């Protein structure tokens, strides 16, 4: 769950 | 007087703040486009837009990074539709690329409930009586964005540790910039309790946006929890 908010904050 | 180890924060959160602009081509179709259902559709595109400035802004705020991962989605999902609020306020309160007349317009006919409507602007303009400076509305953001009473947040202990200097700073401003009144300071965190009424209603009308087979996007779905 919560694949993309995870992916933005990695980013 | 401001402290220097507190001043550095407040520099970094401006800076930080200001770091990030909404894109003209969103905010252009405010001016250009034609319907409730485009209006609807332009709202959702600045909607998904703010998201992803949001989570800059916070991956900026001091200390967020550190947090339990759980809890960073946690803070992320509870506050975002009040940062929205708050920068759609600032807008409207203050500017070139919001478009106040059209985008109220816009606002209004969107196939939106008034019962909604109705209160948010009755906010708007109470939160821009206030004259409300762009370092209080860029603190009072990071505030509800580290709001530790969030649901599903597991160490609560460690979100007020990040809070509390940040309301610490504004009310030295509050009396600082504004000494006549010192109510000031606890004007500002009144909002922060209506931003919160807000929230429990946009549940109710994301349902009603739903079951009207509205569309959201990837992101709006995930910060919401759209199944
Ligand atoms: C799916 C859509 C309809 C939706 O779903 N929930 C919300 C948030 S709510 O509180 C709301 C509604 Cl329903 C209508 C208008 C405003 C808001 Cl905040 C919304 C709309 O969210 C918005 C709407 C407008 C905005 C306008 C943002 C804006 C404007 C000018 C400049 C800049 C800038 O960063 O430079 C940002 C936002 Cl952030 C969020």
């Amino acid at each position: 769950a919560h694949q993309l908010l995870r992916y933005l904050l990695d980013a | 007087g401001s402290t220097p180890d507190q001043q550095t924060l407040l520099h970094f959160i401006m800076d930080s703040y200001n770091k990030q602009r909404m894109p003209q081509e969103i905010t252009n179709k405010i001016l250009k486009e034609e319907s409730a259902e485009e209006n609807f559709l332009i709202l959702t595109e600045m909607a998904t837009n703010h998201v992803q400035v949001l989570v800059e802004f916070t991956k900026k705020l001091p200390g967020f990074q550190t947090l339990d991962h759980e809890d960073q989605i946690a803070l992320l999902k509870g506050s975002a539709v009040e940062a929205m609020f708050l920068r759609s306020a600032e807008i409207f309160n203050k500017l070139p690329s919001g478009h106040s007349d059209l985008l109220e317009e816009r606002i209004r006919n969107s196939g939106i409930s008034d019962e909604y409507i109705t209160p948010m602007f009755s906010f708007y303009k109470s939160i821009g009586e206030l004259k409300m400076t762009q370092e209080e509305y860029a603190l009072l953001t990071a505030i509800v964005i580290l709001s530790p009473d969030r649901q599903y947040i597991k160490d609560r202990e460690a979100v007020e540790k990040l809070q509390e200097p940040l309301l610490d700073v504004l009310q030295k401003l509050c009396k600082i910039h504004q000494p006549e009144n010192p109510q000031h300071f606890a004007e500002l965190l009144g909002r922060l309790t209506e931003l919160r009424t807000f929230n429990h209603h946009h549940a109710e009308m994301l349902m009603s946006w739903r079951v009207n087979d509205h569309k959201f996007t990837p992101l709006l779905e995930e910060i919401w929890d759209v199944q």
